[PDB]
RNA sequence: AGAACUGGCGCUGCGGGAUGAACCGAACGCCGGGUUAAGGCGCCCGAUGCCGACGCUCAUCAGACCCCAGAAAAGGUGUU
RNA sequence: CGUCGCUUUUUGAUCCUUCGAUGUCGGCUCUUCCUAUCAUUGUGAAGCAGAAUUCGCCAAGCGUUGGAUUGUUCACCCACU
């Protein structure tokens, strides 16, 4: 169809400030600070105005699969912003029959050495992506706590949890042991 | 003389297709810095083409017949050898007059680099279209020498970096140098008639 | 990053085709690829030219939304596009390229002669601004 | 609408070969003296005529 | 029918050979897209027998005429109506251009109806073609272009290769 | 047992649609199969429960 | 396997169909210049090295030109 | 109940090649190939609790035996796996 351009905007708050070295985008702001390259993905990006921080990210000309990904772009500038600001909590709880998982940390918030999985004697050493931190719960029973800036790598982090608990050449609607994701929330609440 | 072809940013097949016929009428053309050309299509697309290419095997002994050639120099040089005529001795002398050679070597790393317009990734995909580097679709299949070329790599354009920082040193001189005119006289035909 | 866009009233340079060197007005977009462009006061009328004919320069011209062929000629002359088109360094270049084009013999002799002329003055200064330089980083 | 005569004459060329030719068609030929490729002839148009050239 | 080039509007009138039943038939009229005269006044007889019992020995033509258009300087919005032959049943379809001229905008059917459809021009019958004005147009990319102040820049432009030479040590910058 | 956690384990194990071509696992409110290998038909059944 | 009508092959080279009895052009004394048919014009391989036009299409088995040398029913919130 | 294909490991139909000759069943011996997968690797689904099975997927890397009868291919039986 080759349609005339779509725009979607981000507003930012004064806390955070995106600077932008050309399709790549630096997000600096409270807890930390985080980039990402969109360097693949042909669209022109354009910070408007000082005192108000409005982000124009526009596609000129594109097709419907090109169109498509100009709201992929505000979607990931959105969560460097909210991961920037409050970050990112995932709490996930074990669930278990009989056998008791037992989950340790290894190595200072990074590995996690998960072992009498079911009664298995083979531990489970699941290292992390490099900027999430581990935590065993308080007030909860068997409540693991993954806190980080960067959402596709403390949600990498939880898939590897629950990926390496698997349940093998069994009936997997009974057997329902793992270690699953519980919520999705921020490290600072409520803002 | 000789002309020298920089690799990088090329297509497989639109870059050995022109050098193909370079050769033929005569000159001598060197393609360098062959591990960044471009194939069209995603890297698995080209990786298993490439594999179906490697069970071409003759079955009473692989020892004859296919040469299944894993550097991408040989991989390049294969391309132009099937746009030759080279079971005629006009094309087995045209394939002496081609030298791909991977990375650049110290012959080569000093004269002044061409590049084919014709045969750009840039110019002829579309942007928003997949394509395979030769440079990790032969380290997928058994090239062993990508770490150490890359090394080398490296270290050929860091020295890269401090001849052309001398060089824009001197011309920002003779730039200044010529701000001292004294010779306008001079420059009166040239503005006539293109400086 | 996209500095210049097409627009009505925006002035285009014509690079090749039947019509090549000789400013339009982009009068209206058509359909896609296909623009309707005139230049009343440089000798090409009123057509639709493709988009890939067209270089877009940095003149714009305050002219209706598809106006006649006087409306357009009275805001090509009040802003004056053919003396603006004068100085401007692009058409400096392509001023000094079909003089270099017709540069006859006799006057390639010309410019060979005081060419080398200025490269011995700019040699042995620039050998000069060498002999200080040293000469500052020997103490 | 004044409608203009239709045509007397006719000039016809043979375009295409002589090999792979029904005889009905050659016998035409025959009569209006094609019988090479590209060879022309004026022909007077008539109902007999343009029967004849509908044939070939 | 090729449509070689571009096409060409004719305004063809034709009646029946006055017998010693009938004098004076109605000197019927139509309009049709052809690349030449000779195509024009035979795709004349293919409409018309197949609407009303006249062929071209039992009929003549006597006007076959280029019409043109009124303003070929003014943009247009054409929507036409067509009777196209798919591999399976025949079809109607409306479709809507934006062109100069009435010849242009089905030339530039013809082009997408082989670039869509894959329809041969043998196969396609036009059935009226008007100038049709805005806010009455369906389909949206006719539509996307109905904007005062519309702007738009042009993005990765490509062209002149080999021309410019085959071997430069440049690498062209794609603006 | 913990029958909080018992819904919590189902969410990722059980209460999901099944193909009858390409027999992936999908999600509960899938139309198609994502898998090529049937052509992404449109022929689901829920996943069996015990 | 067996007929009808016409043209071919057999008795016939040549240009194109990579290859070939029969397809498509075209039929042949020995040459020089010109032009074409069928067919083509990335490179083998003469000719688009045209600033060709307009769209459709991404394939983890793409597609690619009469005869002719590989596919159907059914199906797809894949795109048009 | 229909109905659409594929394959050439069966049988036919055909009679193009071979009649101045292409050594004609089976077993033995040995090599390689195919997948339309029995087992093994990784998986998905069950009217999958476990165990045992069945239906699919990437898959031909690697295995797929010892005998009694019969010239037998085939068949059948014993035993291991
Ligand atoms: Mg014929």
């Amino acid at each position: 169809m080759k349609t005339i351009l779509s725009n979607q905007t981000v507003d930012i708050p004064e806390n955070v400030d995106i600077t932008l070295k050309g399709r790549t985008v630096i997000v600096k702001g409270p807890r930390g600070t985080l980039r990402r390259d969109f360097n693949h993905i042909n669209v022109e990006l354009s910070l408007l105005g000082k005192k108000k921080k409005r982000l124009r990210v526009d596609k000129w000309w594109g097709n419907r699969k090109e169109l498509a990904t100009v709201r992929t772009i505000c979607s990931h500038v959105q969560n460097m912003i909210k991961g920037v600001t409050l970050g990112f909590r995932y709490k996930m709880r074990s669930v278990y029959a009989h056998f008791p998982i037992n989950v340790v940390i290894q190595e200072n918030g990074s590995l996690v050495e998960i072992r009498n999985f079911l009664g298995e004697k083979y531990i489970r050493r699941v290292r992390m992506r490099p900027g999430v931190a581990c935590s065993v719960s308080q007030a909860q029973k068997d409540e693991l706590i993954l806190e980080g800036n960067d959402i596709e790598l403390v949600s990498n982090s939880a898939a590897l949890i629950q990926q390496a608990t698997t349940v093998k050449n069994k009936d997997i609607r009974k057997f329902l042991d793992g270690i699953y994701v519980s919520e999705k929330g921020t490290v600072q609440q409520a803002d | 003389q000789v002309l020298v072809l920089d690799g990088r940013g090329h297509l497989l097949g639109r870059l050995a297709a022109i050098v193909a016929k370079q050769v033929l009428l005569g000159r001598k053309v060197v393609v360098v810095r062959c591990e960044g050309i471009n194939i069209s299509g995603n890297f698995y697309r080209n990786k298993l083409k490439y594999l179906a290419f490697l069970r071409k095997r003759m079955n009473t002994n692989p020892s004859r017949g296919p040469y299944h050639f894993r550097a991408p120099s040989r991989i390049f040089w294969r391309t132009v050898r099937g746009m030759l005529p080279h079971k005629t001795k006009r094309g087995q002398a045209a394939l002496d007059r081609l030298k791909v050679f991977d990375g650049i070597p110290p012959p080569y790393d000093k004269k002044k680099r061409m590049v084919v317009p014709a045969a750009l990734k840039v110019v002829r995909l579309k942007p928003t279209r997949k394509f395979a580097y030769l440079g990790r679709l032969a380290h997928e299949v058994g090239w062993k020498y990508q770490a150490v070329t890359a090394t080398l790599e490296e270290k050929r354009k860091e020295k890269a970096k401090i001849h052309y920082r001398k060089k824009k040193q001197l011309m920002r001189l003779r730039k200044q140098a010529e701000k001292n005119v004294e010779k306008k006289i001079d420059k009166y035909t040239e503005v006539l008639k293109t400086h | 990053v996209f500095r210049r866009f097409v627009e009505v009233g925006r002035v285009a340079y014509v690079s090749f085709g039947p019509h090549a060197g000789k400013l339009v007005a982009i009068v209206d977009v058509i359909d896609q690829n296909r623009a309707l462009v005139d230049g009343p006061c440089t000798q090409v009328r009123r057509q639709a030219m493709p988009f890939k004919c067209m270089q877009l320069t940095d003149f714009i011209l305050k002219f209706p939304h598809s106006a006649h062929q006087k409306y357009v000629r009275q805001a090509w002359q009040k802003a004056d596009i053919n003396t603006k088109w004068a100085a401007t360094r692009w058409a400096k270049k392509i001023e000094a390229r079909e003089r270099k084009a017709k540069m006859t013999d006799f006057d390639r002799f010309k410019v060979m002669k005081a060419k080398k002329m200025r490269n011995r003055i700019i040699k042995n200064e620039v050998k000069k601004l060498q002999k200080a330089a040293l000469l500052k980083a020997s103490p | 609408f004044y409608v203009p005569a239709e045509p007397k004459l006719a000039f016809v060329i043979r375009i295409r070969g002589i090999n792979g030719v029904s005889p009905k068609v050659r016998k035409v030929l025959q009569l209006l003296r094609l019988r090479q490729i590209f060879n022309g002839t004026f022909v007077k148009l008539n109902k007999a005529s343009i029967n004849m050239l509908r044939i070939v | 029918m090729k449509a070689s080039g571009t096409l060409r509007e004719y305004k063809v009138v034709g009646r029946c050979l006055p017998t010693p039943k009938c004098h004076t038939p109605p000197l019927y009229r139509m309009r049709i897209f052809a690349p030449n005269h000779v195509v024009a006044k035979s795709r004349f007889w293919y409409f018309v027998s197949q609407l009303k019992k006249m062929k071209k020995s039992s009929g003549e033509i006597v006007y076959c005429g280029q019409v043109f258009e009124k303003s070929p300087l003014r943009v247009k919005n054409f929507g036409i109506w067509l009777r196209y032959d798919s591999r399976s049943g025949t079809h109607n379809m409306y479709r809507e251009y934006r062109d100069l001229t009435t010849a242009g905008a089905v030339t530039q059917c013809y082009r997408d109806m082989g670039a869509r459809h894959r329809a041969r021009a043998h196969s396609i019958q036009i059935m009226k073609v008007e100038e049709i004005a805005a806010s009455k147009c369906r389909r949206p990319a006719v539509k996307q272009f109905h904007d005062s102040k519309i702007k738009f820049p042009l993005p990765h432009r490509v062209l002149r290769r080999q021309h410019k030479p085959r071997f430069t040590t440049k690498r062209p910058n794609t603006f | 047992i913990e029958p909080s956690l018992r819904q919590l384990a189902q969410k990722y194990n059980c209460d999901k649609m099944i193909c009858r071509k390409c027999y992936a696992r999908l999600h509960p409110r899938a139309v198609n199969c994502r898998k090529k290998k049937c052509g992404h038909t449109n022929n689901l059944r829920p996943k069996k429960k015990v």
